[PDB]
RNA sequence: GGUGAAAUUCUUGGAUUUAUUGAAGACUAACUACUGCGAAAGCAUUUGCCAAGGACGUUUUCAUUAAUCAAGAACGAAAGUUAGGGGAUCGAAGAUGAUCAGAUACCGUCGUAGUCUUAACCAUAAACUAUGCCGACUAGGGAUCGGGUGGUGUUUUUUUAAUGACCCACUCGGCACCUUACGAGAAAUCAAAGUCUUUGGGUUCUGGGGGGAGUAUGGUCGCAAGGCUGAAACUUAAAGGAAUUG
RNA sequence: AUGUUU
């Protein structure tokens, strides 16, 4: 996959990752 | 420029500071020139003109106000006009107009 | 089932007192009929034709103008100086590379009480003996030039009325008082007043019109 | 010694229209596009279209008193294209060739001093 | 590696050049790189240049030209033949033809 | 010392309100609460009395200006503008 | 009092008696004590000075705009509002000016205004923070606060009163032909939502 | 109208086209270049004001005040964020027309945010010359920008002479370019990427097979988006560079 | 104009 892809991905997951982390405490 | 005419009189020759000292100077007649900061009120610009009128004293206009007139004639304070008494060496005196 | 041309009449544009010719053409508009006149439908129309077309002669074929129709006269629309513009043509033939061009616009109004913008235009050149393949300005000389060039305009404009400034854009003197006070900056091929625009007329005063 | 109207040859790609006016403009004479003559959609631009369109137009002129045009083409030109469409060439030879006078013909296409952001997006039309 | 000397484009010691946009498809290129063309036709070419000369009213008119300089992108300028591949060493040719 | 980080004067609202709302109060805060300087004196002594109103505590003159400073930036582009468009229609 | 522009007490001298008279003007920004403001056909563009909207060229900011001569000023009167001429038609002598909620109006050319910008302007941009503020700001003007939504009320009380659960039940655009105890809501609304887009249209 | 061809769409309430006007916002065509300026990002209408800057010239002045720089600062395209203004155009989203096997893509028509501006953030780009900065030296050449010098120079006028433009030669500084390479390199190529196993002018930063991974975690900055810092377990014999023939 | 995979 195109770098540039692979890096919005890994940052759609960070978000997601950060989000649930959050949620949890 | 005038400002370096005015430091070197301030450094060299004879000077007052203030519309006080100025109206005793130009009362005296020993003002050769008076400058007026541009924010002086409008009142006490006319009085000070009267003053040199009557004893033939030139008057210059500082383009700046009185916290630019001190800072010219190299002073920490608010300076509103400034008499020349005696102009040193410095030709401050005839290179106006 | 109409014929929307058969209830229209022709009148006659004649532009000038001065250029070199009175009529320029025909136009035509619906007959003045009830509510609505002819002279309220003509009175506005601009027409733009070419100065060779007016002054007789094909080295005016740049140069259009702008005639607006003033008044109506028993058939004959009696216009007045509406605007003159270069032709695309010339406009794009006269800027090419290697060179610097150079313009000027002043707003200036004329002697009597006409506000015009004036576009005038120069173009660099090369010497006669000049290798240098460009022959381009400092842009200090094309300030210089700007400057001359919009005293010029302003100077020629404010000294003349629009019919005398008219009469001047035809010899096209003021392009040589351009290159005559240039000269000395850079040698300006391509000196040319490409436009003078209205933008605010007098009041009518059909006395100073009626002329032609 | 004749009657002259303005011929205002619009040659787009995608039509071409010859629209014959009077000296001023407003009032007009003929407007006829390769639209009316073609049925096809894609032959509207087509010189054969705008052909016929002149030699309509050339006829009403002739029929209503014009006997000479002053001529003026122009591409859509603004931001889009500045290149004459196919038909604007065809429509001005069927104009000289159907009896009118011809006089002086200028391209007036619309030409910024560099506005209007161009449509197509940064890539462009990515055909 | 390095196809170009340079670069597929002309600028050395600028940085930034502001872009144009292609004639034909709109694509955005640095006003440096675009092929440039200057297109003089004649306002009619038409196969009747002899048909609008007796058309006209006027004698000896010299029709005018139009004028266009066109901006293509790398992609439409190969694609319409403004400009082809050329060989490694062809392309180190400024030279137009 | 320095007794707040970042809410400055706004430390008197405590956890009220909103971060975002006692920033945009700070600042209107800090512009009303300064002190600027006299255009007619040449001190640092004009205070705002109620909103746009700007007095001196020496010289005694008082201007009118904006609400929370002493001139808005639509007061001094109209100032500009009005006195360039005086000395064009008297010259 | 109740008002976010600061006033302006002038005296001028009466014309006719040998008295002073002084008058109320809406301070606009710069203005200051002992200013000498000049009202009338032949006073100077000077912000503070009162100039027939006529008298004053295109593009010039105004406030206490008269919408009729001498009604003694109706329009841009808040804090930091202005009128600008936008242009003038001087056969059928009027003036056309654009006002503070951007519509254009046509006015008498002999209509004053003051030169310059309503004073206090920038008021709205702070946020008022507290219940409190809201009190005291209209205490001096009228008592029309707070507000109690007429969703949270009986159906005897308010038009959007009552029900199971609060909420409108009809929609909330009323028409103009609509009756007084029915004009609640959104009244002859042309649109609702979320303005996305440009204004002044055409 | 639009396209390869269409369709959505507008249109005898006159669309499109024409003329004359007006409004708004953006942008600054052509001139425009192997041209200029800036630390870079960047910067192209006129004029005014405000400060700044390089080069040149200098028988002016000071006299080592310098070079490069962890920490620390200023600026930093676009997009993005906050709040006002503005919002013409184009247009992430979204809506639709069409292709297509599907097409929530390319193409067409609209269209929100955005695009513009003010006040604040953000601090990232193939932010590229993928080439740190300072200094010295080692080929040839012609152009070109800025400054200076000289000429029985050409043209231009003011009255001697004069600047200006140009020509010729030289020179300093700059953007580059052409040829050849002693030389360098894996080569492409390179006047620096040379003066390197005959290896040392000064100095800062960075890399150590490919992935996992610029990930997790902690810290810090940020309103957020994110930025800076940044592993390991595990996995793998190639991955990669330049060039050759197919 | 469209034409997937091995
Ligand atoms: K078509
Ligand atoms: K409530
Ligand atoms: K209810
Ligand atoms: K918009
Ligand atoms: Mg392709
Ligand atoms: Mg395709
Ligand atoms: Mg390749
Ligand atoms: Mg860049
Ligand atoms: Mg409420
Ligand atoms: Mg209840
Ligand atoms: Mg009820
Ligand atoms: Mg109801
Ligand atoms: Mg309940
Ligand atoms: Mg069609
Ligand atoms: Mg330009
Ligand atoms: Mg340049
Ligand atoms: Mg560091
Ligand atoms: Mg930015
Ligand atoms: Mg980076
Ligand atoms: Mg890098
Ligand atoms: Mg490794
Ligand atoms: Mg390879
Ligand atoms: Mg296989
Ligand atoms: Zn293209
Ligand atoms: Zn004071």
């Amino acid at each position: 996959m195109r770098a540039k892809w692979r890096k919005k991905r890994t940052r759609r997951l960070k978000r997601k990752r950060r989000k649930v982390r959050a949620r949890s405490k | 420029s005038i400002n370096q005419k005015l430091a070197l009189v301030i450094k060299s020759g004879k000077y007052t500071l203030g519309y006080k000292s100025t109206v005793k100077s130009l009362r005296q007649g020993k003002s050769k020139l008076i400058i007026i900061a541009a924010n002086t009120p409008v009142l006490r610009k006319s009085e000070l003109e009267y003053y040199a009128m009557l004893s033939k004293t030139k008057v210059y206009y500082f383009q700046g106000g009185n916290n630019e007139l001190g800072t010219a004639v190299g002073k920490l304070f608010r300076v509103g006009v400034v008499s020349i008494l005696e102009a040193g060496d410095s030709d401050i005196l005839t290179t106006l107009a | 089932v109409v014929d929307p041309f058969t209830r229209k009449e022709w009148f006659d544009i004649k532009a000038p007192s001065t250029f070199e010719n009175r009529n320029v053409g025909k136009t035509l508009v619906n007959k003045s009929t009830g509510l609505k006149s002819a002279s309220d439908a003509l009175k506005g129309r601009v027409v733009e034709v070419c100065l060779a077309d007016l002054q007789g002669s094909e080295d005016h074929s740049f140069r259009k103008i702008k005639l607006r129709v003033d008044e109506v006269q028993g058939k004959n629309l009696l216009t007045n100086f509406h605007g003159m513009d270069f032709t695309t043509d010339k406009l794009r033939s006269m800027v090419r590379k290697w060179q610097t061009l150079i313009e000027a616009n002043v707003t200036v109004k004329t002697s009597d009480d006409y506000v015009l913008r004036i576009f005038a235009i120069a173009f660099t050149r090369k010497q006669a003996n000049q290798v240098k393949r460009h022959s381009y300005a400092q842009s200090s000389h094309i300030r210089a030039i700007r400057k001359v060039i919009s005293e010029i305009l302003t100077k020629e404009v404010q000294g003349s009325t629009l019919a005398q400034l008219t009469s001047k854009l035809i010899p096209e003197v003021i392009n040589k008082e351009i290159e005559n006070a240039t000269k000395d900056i850079f040698p300006l091929q391509n000196i040319h007043v490409r436009k003078v625009k209205l933008l605010k007329q007098p009041k009518f005063d059909v006395g100073a019109l009626m002329a032609l | 010694s004749q009657v002259f109207g303005v011929a205002r040859i619009y040659a787009s790609f995608n039509d071409t229209f010859v629209h014959v006016t009077d000296l001023s403009g407003k009032e007009t004479i003929a407007r006829v596009t390769g639209g009316m003559k073609v049925k096809a959609d894609r032959d509207e631009s087509s010189p054969y279209a705008a052909m016929l369109a002149a030699q309509d137009v050339a006829a009403k002129c002739k029929e209503v008193g014009i006997t000479a045009v002053h001529v003026k083409i122009r591409a859509t030109g603004g931001t889009r294209t500045k290149t004459p469409g196919p038909g604007g060439q065809a429509a001005l030879r069927a104009l000289a060739r159907s009896g009118l006078r011809i006089g002086r013909i200028e391209d007036v296409t619309p030409v910024p001093s560099d506005s209007t952001r161009k449509k197509g997006g940064r890539r462009g039309r990515r055909l | 590696p390095k196809k170009r000397a340079s670069n597929g484009r002309n600028k050395k010691g600028r940085g930034h050049v502001k872009p144009v946009r292609c004639v034909n498809c709109s694509k955005s290129i640095p006003k440096d790189k675009a092929i440039k063309r200057m297109a003089i036709r004649n306002i009619v070419e038409a196969a009747a240049v002899r048909d609008l000369s007796e058309a006209s009213v006027y004698p000896e008119y010299a029709l005018p030209k139009t004028y266009n300089k066109l901006h293509y992108c790398v992609s439409c300028a190969i694609h319409a033949r403004i400009v082809r591949v050329r060989s490694r060493e062809d392309r180190k040719n400024r030279a137009p033809p | 010392a320095k007794r707040t980080k970042k809410v400055g004067i706004t430390g008197k609202y405590g956890v009220r309100y909103g971060s975002s709302l006692r920033r945009q109060v700070k600042k209107l805060e800090i512009q009303q609460h300064a002190r600027y300087d006299c255009s007619f004196c040449g001190k640092k002594t004009v205070k705002r009395g109620a909103a746009g109103i700007w007095t001196c505590s020496c010289c005694k003159k008082t201007v009118a200006g904006g609400a929370y400073t002493v001139s808005t930036a639509a007061a001094a582009t109209v100032r500009s503008t009005i006195r360039r468009l005086r000395e064009m229609v008297e010259a | 009092s109740g008002r976010g522009a600061p006033l302006a007490k002038v005296v001028f001298r009466d014309p006719y008696k040998y008295r002073l008279r002084e008058e109320i003007f809406i301070a606009n920004e710069g203005v200051h004590t002992g200013q000498f403001i000049y009202a009338g056909k032949k006073a100077s563009l000077n912000v503070g000075n009162v100039l027939p909207l006529g008298s004053v060229p295109e593009g010039t900011i105004v406030s206490n705009v008269e919408e009729k001569p001498g009604d003694r000023g109706a329009l841009a009167r808040a804090s930091g509002n202005y009128v600008i001429i936008i242009g003038h038609n001087p056969d059928e002598n009027k003036t056309r000016v654009r006002l503070p909620s951007g519509a254009k109006k046509v006015i008498s050319s002999d209509a004053r205004g003051v030169i310059g910008v309503i004073a206090g302007g920038g008021r709205v941009d702070k946020p008022l923070l507290k219940a409190g503020r809201a009190f005291h700001k209209y205490r001096l003007k009228r008592n029309s606060w707070p507000k109690t939504r007429g969703v949270a009320m009986n159906p005897v009380d308010h038009p959007h009163g009552g029900g199971n659960h609060q909420h409108i039940g009809k929609a909330s655009t009323i028409s103009r032909g609509a009756v007084s105890g029915q004009k609640a809501g959104l009244i002859a609304a042309r649109r609702t939502g979320l303005l996305r887009g440009s204004q002044k249209t055409q």
